[PDB]
């Protein structure tokens, strides 16, 4: 995640194992249990895409669930693209780069990549839009998988 | 499940099925106001007839602690 | 939770995994039990609106009374905007605005502006206001849930 | 608890989740026994009267000892107030006000004004005189559930 | 369960009693007075008949300890 | 239990009734002079006949290890 260090800067620490544990022992006991949801929420506060991939790589069974996901974050990220064209002409150098789908989803770009977007001025919340096609996407399953 | 299948028990009590409507009221995402239609109208059509007979004597404008202490002894 | 920091301010970090399985565990064990309002008390130090909604949506079971509970915040809540009618005119630039009972339940208010009015000087407490009503609705539920 | 930051004064910092529970544990498992009174003492250390209140509150079971114990508590109150009668005229605007049996317990003063007698110089040992009240009331039940 | 409801068995150790009773005490929210009234009035009245012949003995004034090995052998 | 009703079975070993002993006298709050006093003095007065004879023996002046070794075939 990206955390503010003491000096009083945003920089990049990696997360904990027992938050790592805890985050697969929700899944283990609740399954597709609602409460999923806020914890989901709480245990990503101020998670990148890369660290929201490696929690969603990391799970184990429910693999229709993990497809059907995986599916509606491409149909998400797709939307994406859609509703925000690319932007005219060359990349300033003395700029960065928009994101697309793929950035959002943490596949396009690199760590540095989403470190800069998130913490530069203006910041783009890349994690906030993901977070919400997760939990979305946490809907539909949800829905479904009420018997 | 679906909501309308969410029915009280002939010996269950009212309890155990205001648990279980909640519980499946928590997995519908639907407006708040058809979520307040369904508060009052389907809970208690779907309760049994005993306790049915006990809700319909409380009249209208009633909260959950009284009906809960309501239905208690059926 | 808003603490404070090494250099002497006011800073916002988030709740810990233990303390919140902590809490599910209370929950758990000990469901309506009297015991629970001073632990939720001790584990409420410090917690934002925000924090105690992320408490109350994580709770599974215990439905009828979750539904209670919600329904004496809102009745609470109510009572707040009653009593604390809004202010006479427009808001004015140099001042933040005063909350109502659904910046209180954390509901139409942001972290930033929770952090804003408890950080502010005089700082406004809010916590303690939605503490209130939930120690009340609290009793509200052990008188009932007495057998 | 009020314990001493790096910078080198004395700050509160809240009590810890495992050694709330390592207190509720000692109870659950050792009851009345002995081993109790140094093991609360430990646990104890540097806690305030809100605090001591928090761990006596939170406790389930054998309530007929908690009973006798809060009028133990309260009795070694009223003697307090007895022996320490209040002081000659109007509290000074460059001071801070003289405790009562009921400030030692915790009930009528609040957070602040107990860290101000903590801290301040000469300081007060508010939580000592509690201890000894506890400690006493302690020797009370071990001697009646002794068998 | 109502504090009313509250009372000593007829093999039923007192000590087991007065637990009861504080712990439904402590679900009692009433202002002190009305629970100090509660305190020598109720838990007396609904103490079986041999310890309560042994508590008439104690006298008024009487604290927890000395009621509590008072009706021990009980 | 009272520290006088603490006495050693006619099969108990010592080794579980001077257990016991330090346990109830763990107990007691008084001045160490006297506890001293009920070191010496009641521990064998409540001991078993046979033991009792055993510690006799060992005359005054004896330490624990030695009574505790002196009563261990009994």
């Amino acid at each position: 995640p990206i955390v503010q260090n003491l000096q009083g800067q945003m920089v990049h620490q990696a997360i904990s194992p027992r938050t790592l544990n805890a985050w697969v022992k929700v899944v283990e006991e609740k399954a597709f249990s609602p409460e999923v949801i806020p914890m989901f929420s709480a245990l990503s506060e101020g998670a990148t895409p890369q660290d929201l991939n490696t929690m969603l790589n990391t799970v184990g069974g429910h693999q229709a669930a993990m497809q059907m996901l995986k599916e509606t974050i491409n149909e998400e990220a797709a939307e994406w693209d859609r509703l925000h064209p690319v932007h005219a002409g060359p990349i300033a150098p003395g700029q960065m780069r928009e994101p697309r789908g793929s950035d959002i989803a943490g596949t396009t770009s690199t760590l540095q990549e989403q470190i800069g977007w998130m913490t530069h001025n203006p910041p783009i919340p890349v994690g906030e839009i993901y977070k919400r096609w997760i939990i979305l996407g946490l809907n539909k399953i949800v829905r479904m998988y009420s018997p | 499940t679906s909501i309308l299948d969410i029915r009280q028990g002939p010996k269950e009590p009212f309890r155990d099925y205001v648990d279980r409507f909640y519980k499946t009221l928590r997995a519908e995402q639907a407006s708040q106001e058809v979520k307040n239609w369904m508060t009052e109208t389907l809970l208690v059509q779907n309760a049994n007839p005993d306790c049915k007979t006990i809700l319909k004597a409380l009249g209208p404008g009633a909260t959950l602690e009284e009906m809960m202490t309501a239905c208690q002894g059926v």
